[PDB]
């Protein structure tokens, strides 16, 4: 039916990571 | 090895210590496939979080927060062993060292673990680290550190199973409006995930982020020039117009749709996409918004993608179009015709995706609908592009939906 959407699926990708590793050298 | 490793760190002679700790820090951030399993099966973990009791050595609470950070940043079953060994009470403790690098070492482990899961945020929560996290926002931060801080922050906000407390959002938000006037890029960014994040926890939190005053300054990111605040921005506010008319409304107030005519001509397809999204969620709402569009001068543009643009685009744009019919008045449709919707929005009813044919057939039925003298007019211009030939070739559809509403338009307004 017509109306208000959430958000979809694929949009917005670039997300911030949940993990994050401390590299040596970067 | 790892066993003289493992050997060594659990020794009383902390040079010794320190010198066994900062080997498996070194086997665990060298690269980006380091040994976690390994370390973790050769015992590793409780001698690590004893370390993290050491406040007579600082340098052996860094490395150990440094080796057990590496460690959480791995698999959700790597992240709850560093948790099972209890390291989070002693992350929280190390969060008061006068030493800036543990200090900081502390945050980082602790966000990959908030980052793990809901669950585990909520035990990291009811522990109490919100406040002291919080704290760490004075002007003479590092920046390097205030960028992990408010990555924790978005950590903090983005899992919805359950969502974060609401003691935690009424404490995060005003940190939230401090950040959302950064300058830096990353701080700006992870602003505002987390508040599209908090957006998107339900209608409660959409009022929760209206009523903290941050949206007439979220509004104007749509137009920054850092495609990833732009992006961040138009989720965050895209969320919040999923909400009533009056939080959308909210929105507009700020002059939202004054941003979009740079993201509707955008070069990349995916922001096409989530900025007609946006746009159809303002077209299901009332008389008012549907002219606030109509007002930006974003109508044509629209059909424009709806014609010619990618699918996924032109998916979202039948949505927009469709949605207008809702509370749209007889003149605001009047309008999208006389701008040449019907051809294409007909021709999207070839496609496999059934939601679009059953997205497009209700428009076109409301449209009819709405017209009681244009009716016939109309259906002449849906006629003359073919689209009525689709709609009966649709009157045998498989799905059911979709075949009833092709056989009542059919017969109320193409059968005389």
């Amino acid at each position: 039916c017509l109306g208000r959407r959430v958000v979809q699926p694929g949009m917005f990708a670039d997300y911030p990571p949940t993990k994050k590793a401390r590299v040596l050298l970067r | 090895s790892l066993e003289a490793i493992v050997q060594n760190a659990s020794s009383d002679n902390q040079g010794i210590q320190l010198s066994a700790v900062q080997a498996a820090r070194k086997l665990l951030s060298s690269d980006r496939n380091p040994p976690i399993d390994d370390l973790i099966k050769s015992g590793i973990l409780p001698i690590l979080v004893h370390c993290l009791e050491r406040d007579d050595n600082p340098s052996l609470q860094f490395e150990a927060a440094w080796a057990l950070t590496n460690i959480a940043s791995g698999t959700s079953e790597q992240t709850q062993a560093v948790v099972q060994s209890n390291a989070v009470p002693l992350f929280l403790r190390l969060l008061h060292s006068p030493h800036q690098n543990v200090c900081e070492q502390a945050v980082w482990a602790l966000g990959n673990i908030i980052g793990d899961g809901p669950q585990c945020r909520d035990y990291v929560i009811s522990l109490g680290v919100v406040k002291p996290l919080l704290s760490f926002i004075s002007p003479s931060i590092p920046i390097t550190f205030l960028r992990n801080v408010t990555w924790v922050m978005v950590n903090l906000c983005r899992h919805k199973d359950p969502p974060p407390p609401m003691e935690t959002i009424q404490e995060i938000l005003p940190a939230l409006c401090v950040l959302i006037h950064h300058t830096d890029v990353n701080i700006l960014v992870d602003t505002v995930w987390a508040l599209s994040y908090l957006t998107d926890a339900g209608n409660e939190q959409i009022q929760m982020v209206i009523d903290s005053g941050i949206v007439p300054h979220l509004v104007p990111l749509l137009s920054h020039q850092e495609v990833k605040v732009q992006t961040a921005a138009l989720r965050a506010v895209g969320n919040i117009v999923t909400g009533t008319d009056e939080q959308t409304q909210v929105v507009l107030n700020c002059d939202a749709l004054s941003h979009f005519p740079a993201l509707l001509t955008h070069p990349k397809e995916k922001i096409n996409k989530e900025a007609v999204w946006f746009l159809s969620n303002i077209t299901a709402g009332n008389q008012q918004q549907v002219q606030a569009v109509i007002d930006a001068n974003l109508v044509p543009m629209i059909i424009h993608l709806l014609d010619k643009g990618d699918f996924g685009t032109q998916k979202e744009a039948a949505w927009a179009i469709s949605n207008l019919t809702i509370s749209g008045r007889k003149d605001q449709v009047a309008y999208l015709i006389q701008q040449n919707v019907i051809p294409p929005f007909c021709n999207l009813l070839t496609v496999k995706d059934a939601q679009v044919v059953q997205v497009v057939l209700d428009g076109l039925s409301n449209i009819l609908k709405m017209a009681e003298d244009e009716a016939e007019t109309i259906g002449n211009l849906i006629e003359e592009c073919g689209g009525l030939e689709k709609i009966e070739q649709l009157q045998n559809h498989e799905n059911e939906d979709i075949y009833k509403l092709a056989y009542e338009i059919i017969d109320q307004f193409f059968s005389s």
